[PDB]
């Protein structure tokens, strides 16, 4: 239940990563200022699919597809992961 | 070789030896090169 | 210039002798270790340096076509002698 | 009359190769790099297939170099990258393909050695 | 377009204006014979081997220097060209010494090959040959000048590429000689490339002398790890032994050059090697043991402790596979104390944004820059090929170069603004003329060395440099897609570890001293046992006996970079993989295999078993690590700058001083080069000339 | 030219070119190419379906009378889609001439057996099957000829290792000769002999 | 269409029928091989080995490859029936002098560098 790190894999120019690119361009700064001590790794994918990774205690990690999501849906998913949901 | 002796050289054997196979003088092959990889020697003193 | 190791094994011209704790020594038990006694480095070290009166000397190893390819050796440096890259003979210009 | 098979080519069961040297081998498909000691480029024309390097050890007698993988010297030559890829696939070998490297065209000018104001001017010939 | 039409043996060729006959010939797949021509050096035109006949032209021309005219028909295999080649080869071989059996160039000699291909088969020279005396230019390059053909390739390389004007010719006629005219050593970080460029055996490698022949060596294409440049190399092996290192042509990284540390430090791989697992006996001394016992002890100590009590430090020569393996192993213990020796500022975006710690302009982008500013770095010794590219663009593009830091010699002239770090603030505020110089530049470049970040005020320096870059961005407008912020690394393992989520620096270990410490090749001495509690369990996994090893309780012998197929990330951010040239010596094993075996022994088995699965895990963590030549990436300078404006840590009144000031500090910088006897000879030579 | 250079024979060159044109005209259904080499050797390239008709025509025609099969072999070129090049060498005693007929096949496409045309083809086809794995349809008795009993693989393929996969020794426990994976005390040393400079400009290929 | 020439079978069903006929022939031959070669194994061991060799290639889906495998099996059976093979050749199917090589990761890690 203890969140250790967040990984966001967005492709640079794929159509399906437009929402993730918009989120990172707009609200990533406020998201990082809300969690100053949380690793939020921004990495680039090849054209397969966008994904989000959350790593919990003792090496357990979960992944969720962010494909075709908008900025609002990405924000919803991130605030769900950062809180006691799912 | 009496009328035509061979050429004398300082490195030529002065005593001919026959086939020494089957005897304690037999040739035993071995690698003639040095050890290639040198291992690290740990210190001989305690560390605390 | 043969030399014996602290174990008694004759050290060859290439400098290889088994370590006292090396099991491969057992191949020489009841037998011998073949070692050539004419060390070439010592033999070539005994040859005198030839005095020649030219800046460039030619060496073919002696014997004409029975030697090595003929090379030409520069002898301008008085600090060191001119050595043949094939035979090891040494040449120098008159000094002193 | 023909039979119209519809499956990808696979001949692994007919080559007599042990299972170890089919599923655990990694072949590299590449154009060999020019030997930097020389300027000739005739050895960088074709594609090569080579296997992954395995263990070599000293022979207790004679100190020779010993091997246990039969594919340590096998090198194949191909005219194109696709031919090598097809050969590797039909033989069932996992492959890594490296794109061909070509030296870029360069602008050479003998008159640049003697420039009026540029730094390309040479101090010696 | 602007292309003109020429013919090579009657075949139409469309070439740009200024193209030489040789380049037009190579466009149709023919290589003109050459000795003095090198495509990366200036045109000399002295050897005359490239003489070729132009149709309807009585006199043959030099294909290397002559621009081709429109409508020209180059006759490359006519009688005139062949007879010219034969005459030139005859003149070249008239005085050449009969040294092929004793020459190291034999079997890979351009003179031999071009005599076999374009010359005659016999001699008609009936005179005596000339002999010249040898020159001592250092302990790296062996010199036998009788084999010299007076091509002048070495002089041009020294003048243009290495920036050292110590080589030249003395005398004239048949007595012209190539040398220094005085007893002087040609000691440079790029000095070893004159061996490669030399067509003949006049210049040869001294450490490599007499050991092997070219036809018996097996070629393994791999990647250099002696710095963060990631130069492509070829490892020459014969009968399971590494023989020498040769450059491999990569246009965007190193072209066809390598540094002297890259070329001559391979012999350190043969000394001070960890071959067997070791443990501590009852006397406190290291004793040989089997893998089972050492792994059982490590697994027991791992199961005993948990969480913050477990930590790991990564060294400078660590591959990504072992990095992710160790990260997973400590994550299954609920430990996040995965740290590197190299320090990067974590304040702000930190490691979250990849562009915050990358050479964003890329090495090939240096050739497009108009002005470059270097902050607190000595690129000549920290990244020799990056400095070589800087000098190349300085020579061919009149690049404007400035430096903040100690006034070191960069082999090119630059503006020295000073060493005080307050100059960064002065430039950012606009009180400096270089602020205007940067404002009016079309393609400005700012490079901050990772060595300057190894200071207590490193975050302040990064913030100031980012502020300078932001001022450039806002003032000069948007150039399109051009990146101004750049971080120059010096450690091969740093970028890969940062991509995986390792904490830069080793501050987390001083904040919470751990009971169990994993030294994954850490030989920097960042933490000794004085920084750790008593009875601390220290595990060192590596390949050399260096400062890290003798303070450990269990030693796990690993593989060197020439003994594994491993991934390394460049300063640019380009992932590259090495290949296996030889196998690890003795009982040493692949590093990720050691970590996976340890995880299985401790019961927390990792999900992967093969190298493809390790790379799939790498793709899961950071997908850029499986793109093996990609250098493209998204730019997030705006967010990083905004997050870096949050904290205002102060600068120190200390002049910026790079760790390497002279050549003597360049040779021995890591575990492999410290065990190298060739590097010891180099240091001895540069310390006292003699 | 003269003392050291091989002399030419234009008369045989024209005769062989004319006969190649003749054969190509008579059998357009199967002939794909006809070549004459500069040392006066005639080569005819055919489709694999034409193995029997072309050989029968060359044996039985009054103007051909190639009654002797000199040799039949295969060449392995891994870079081609059709791996195996099947070469027939024929001799005519009536006209004192030789001819070469060439076709192609891959690992799974059978080639028609020629034992009905030439009885000599029996063992040659057996050897081709043994060394390359090319199956010959309607062969009276097709089986290994050169390799050991139970031998796996086809040694003459370019991807077969030179030393193979198994080696033999006598084992005292089982009191028989056993086969085990190969280990070599000294590994065969691969030599890189090819010069980086081109030797023959007359064979230079387009740079693609 | 893929335009491929067959060897024996038009599709996989005739290939399966040929495989079954070859299996029947080998199953019949096994006791005679045990008697003639004076083998120390039992008939059950020989038939289990024949089944193992047949199931080794169970994944094949190409009828041409199946036909070639059947051809090779018939060649092997003809060698065995005619006593062209010797006892060493028959016993090479059992690998009685090769040590059992472990499969788990830890044992391979301990013994050497091979994956
Ligand atoms: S430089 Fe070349 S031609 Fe001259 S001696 Fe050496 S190998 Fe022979
Ligand atoms: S040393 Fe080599 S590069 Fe320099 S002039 Fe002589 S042959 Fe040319
Ligand atoms: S290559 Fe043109 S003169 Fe030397
Ligand atoms: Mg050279
Ligand atoms: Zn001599």
């Amino acid at each position: 239940l203890g969140l250790r790190e967040i990984r966001i894999h967005l492709c640079q120019r794929s159509p399906g990563s437009q929402g993730v690119r918009d989120f990172i361009e707009k609200r990533y700064v406020e998201l990082k200022k809300a969690n100053p001590d949380l690793p939020i790794l921004i990495r680039e994918c090849s054209d397969v699919q966008p994904k989000l990774w959350a790593r919990y205690a003792f090496g357990q990690e979960k992944n969720v597809s962010l494909n075709n999501f908008s900025a609002d849906q990405v924000t919803r998913t991130l605030e769900n992961v950062l809180s006691g949901k799912a | 070789p009496t009328t035509k002796p061979p050429t004398a050289r300082k490195y030529i054997w002065t005593n001919h030896k026959f086939n020494v196979s089957g005897t304690p003088q037999q040739y035993v092959p071995y690698s003639t090169t040095r050890k290639k990889i040198q291992e690290w020697v740990p210190p001989s003193t305690p560390y605390k | 210039g043969v030399r014996t190791s602290p174990t008694g094994e004759k050290v060859t011209h290439t400098g290889q002798a088994y370590d006292d704790g090396d099991y491969r020594r057992v191949r020489f038990s009841d037998r011998q270790k073949e070692v050539n006694e004419n060390f070439a480095i010592d033999l070539i070290a005994e040859q005198p340096v030839s005095e020649v009166g030219s800046r460039v000397i030619s060496c073919d190893g002696g014997g004409g076509a029975l030697g090595h390819p003929r090379v030409y050796i520069n002898l301008d440096k008085e600090t060191k002698t001119g050595t043949c890259g094939y035979c090891g003979l040494q040449f120098r210009q008159p000094h002193h | 009359q023909l039979i119209a098979v519809d499956e990808k080519l696979d001949i692994t069961t007919l080559t007599g190769v042990p299972e170890e040297h089919i599923k655990t081998r990694k072949v590299r498909i590449f154009v060999p790099a020019r030997n930097n000691m020389q300027s000739g480029v005739n050895n960088t024309k074709k594609w090569k297939m080579e296997f992954d390097t395995r263990e070599r050890w000293e022979n207790p007698l004679m100190g020779w170099s010993s091997t246990a993988d039969p594919l340590s010297n096998l090198v194949l030559t191909f005219s194109t990258k696709e031919d090598a890829v097809a050969f590797a696939e039909k033989n069932g070998w996992s492959f890594d393909v490296e794109e061909r490297k070509v030296p870029k065209p360069k602008s050479k000018s003998y008159g640049a050695n003697f420039s009026w104001n540029k730094r390309t001017r040479v101090s010696t010939k | 377009s602007n292309l003109i039409e020429v013919f090579v043996d009657g075949q139409s060729v469309m070439v740009e204006p200024g193209t030489t006959v040789l380049q037009a010939c190579e466009k149709v797949g023919m290589q003109i014979p050459r000795f003095c021509y090198h495509e990366r050096l200036s045109v000399a035109g002295n050897c005359r081997m490239c003489l070729v006949e132009i149709e309807k032209a009585p006199k043959v021309v030099a294909a290397c220097a002559m621009p081709v005219m429109k409508g020209w028909n180059i006759l490359t295999n006519s009688e005139k060209s062949k007879k010219a080649r034969e005459g030139v080869m005859e003149f070249l071989l008239a005085n050449h010494p009969l040294d092929c059996p004793i020459c190291d160039q034999g079997g890979e000699c351009d003179l031999q090959d071009q005599s076999m291909m374009f010359g005659s088969d016999r001699s008609r020279f009936l005179e005596g040959k000339r002999a010249v005396e040898d020159k001592n230019i250092g302990p790296l390059v062996k010199t036998i000048m009788t084999r010299c053909i007076q091509c002048t390739r070495c002089i041009r390389f020294a003048s243009e590429i290495a920036g050292v004007d110590d080589l030249g010719t003395t005398g004239r006629g048949n007595d012209m000689q190539v040398g220094t005219y005085i007893e002087k050593m040609f000691m440079s970080e790029l000095s070893g490339n004159i061996i490669d460029i030399c067509p003949v055996g006049a210049l040869t490698s001294k450490p490599y002398a007499f050991t092997a022949r070219p036809w018996e060596t097996r070629k393994t294409e791999s990647i250099d790890v002696m710095d963060a440049v990631g130069s492509n190399i070829v490892v020459s092996t014969r009968t399971g032994e590494v023989m020498r290192i040769l450059p491999r042509m990569h246009e965007d990284i190193n072209e066809e050059w390598i540094s002297d540390k890259t070329r001559f430090a391979y012999d350190g791989l043969k000394r001070q090697r960890l071959t067997q697992p070791m443990i501590r006996n009852e006397k406190g001394l290291l004793t040989y043991t089997t893998w089972e016992d050492a792994l059982s002890r490590v697994a027991g100590m791992l199961q005993s402790f948990q969480g913050n009590d477990v930590a790991a430090i990564a060294g400078g020569l660590v591959d990504a596979e072992a990095l992710v393996a160790l990260k997973d192993l400590l994550n299954r213990v609920d430990s996040d104390s995965l740290c590197t020796e190299e320090v990067f500022p974590t304040a702000g975006a930190g490691t979250d944004l990849r562009s915050n710690y990358l050479l964003n302009t890329t090495i090939a982008g240096v050739e497009e820059a108009d002005v470059i500013l270097l902050v607190g770095t000595n690129p000549r010794f920290e990244a020799p090929l990056f400095n070589a590219r800087i000098r190349k663009s300085w020579l061919h593009n009149d690049l404007k170069v400035a430096l903040i830091g100690s006034p070191v010699d960069l082999t090119y002239r630059y503006d020295h603004l000073g060493d005080s770090p307050k100059i960064l603030q002065d430039i950012a505020s606009g009180n400096h003329p270089f602020s205007q110089i940067l404002k009016e530049a079309k393609k400005p470049m700012v490079v901050l060395g990772s060595s300057a970040l190894q200071r207590s005020d490193g975050t302040a320096i990064l913030a100031a440099v980012s502020n300078i870059a932001q001022n450039i961005r806002l003032s000069s407008g948007v150039t399109g897609d051009w990146k101004v912020m750049n971080i120059l690394h010096r450690i091969a393992s740093q970028v890969a570890a940062l991509d995986l989520g390792y904490k830069p620096g080793v501050e987390a270990i001083r904040k919470n001293p751990p009971k169990v410490l994993f030294l994954l090749g850490a030989d920097g001495g960042c933490i000794t046992r004085q920084d750790l509690p008593k009875d601390c369990f220290i595990i060192y996994q590596g390949h050399h006996g260096d400062v890290g090893a003798p303070m450990a309780d269990v030693i796990l012998p690993g593989a060197a970079y020439t003994e594994k197929s491993a991934t390394y990330v460049n300063t640019e951010g380009r992932a590259q993989q090495t290949k296996v040239a030889v196998t690890p010596p003795g009982l040493a094993r692949e590093d990720w295999k050691i970590i996976r075996a340890l995880s299985e022994i401790a019961g927390m088995t990792l999900p992967y078993d093969t190298l493809d699965q390790v790379r799939s895990r790498l793709e899961e963590v950071s997908p850029n690590l499986v793109r093996y030549d990609d250098v493209e990436g998204a730019n997030y300078f705006q967010q990083a700058n905004e997050l870096s404006k949050l904290v205002n840590q102060q600068l120190l009144a200390d002049p910026l001083v790079p760790p390497q000031l002279t050549i003597k500090d360049f040779y021995m910088t890591d575990s492999i080069s410290r065990a190298s006897q060739t590097m010891a000879k180099c240091v001895k030579a540069v310390t006292e000339g003699i | 030219t003269r003392p050291t250079i091989r002399p030419r024979n234009d008369v045989v060159h024209k005769q062989l070119s004319a006969f190649g044109q003749y054969v190509a005209e008579i059998l357009p259904k199967y002939v794909q190419q006809v070549q004459v080499s500069c040392f006066n050797e005639l080569e005819i390239f055919i489709h694999p379906d034409g193995v029997i008709p072309v050989l029968t025509f060359l044996r039985d025609h009054t103007n051909a009378q190639f009654k002797s099969l000199a040799d039949l072999t295969a060449v392995d070129v891994p870079t081609r889609q059709n791996r195996f090049e099947i070469v027939y060498n024929l001799l005519s005693l009536r006209f004192n001439s030789r001819i070469r007929v060439k076709t192609y096949t891959d690992e799974l496409t059978p080639i028609e057996s020629s034992v009905t045309v030439y009885k000599a083809a029996n063992w040659y086809e057996r050897e081709i099957w043994d060394m390359f794995g090319v199956f010959f349809a309607n062969h009276p008795d097709l089986r290994r000829i050169l390799t050991d009993y139970g031998f796996e693989g086809h040694p003459f393929r370019k991807d077969f290792p030179l030393s193979g996969y198994v080696e033999l020794r006598y084992d005292d426990e089982v009191k028989r000769v056993v086969a085990e994976p190969v280990e070599l005390a000294q590994e065969f040393r691969k030599f890189d002999l090819n010069s980086p400079w081109e030797a023959f400009p007359a064979y230079r290929q387009p740079p693609e | 269409g893929t335009s491929v020439k067959p060897i024996f079978s038009r599709d996989m069903n005739e290939a399966k029928r040929r495989v079954r006929e070859l299996y029947r022939a080998w199953y019949r031959e096994v006791p005679n091989t045990v008697h003639l070669f004076q083998l120390d194994i039992s008939v059950k061991q020989g038939r289990d080995k024949v089944r193992e060799m047949f199931m080794k290639n169970a994944h094949v889906t190409d009828p041409r490859v199946v036909d070639l495998l059947v051809i090779k099996g018939k060649m092997e059976l003809e060698e065995t029936i005619n006593v062209w093979k010797q006892r060493t050749h028959i016993m090479r199917f059992f690998h009685e002098t090769e040590a059992p090589r472990p499969t788990d990761f830890l044992s391979k890690f301990y013994v050497g560098h091979d994956p």
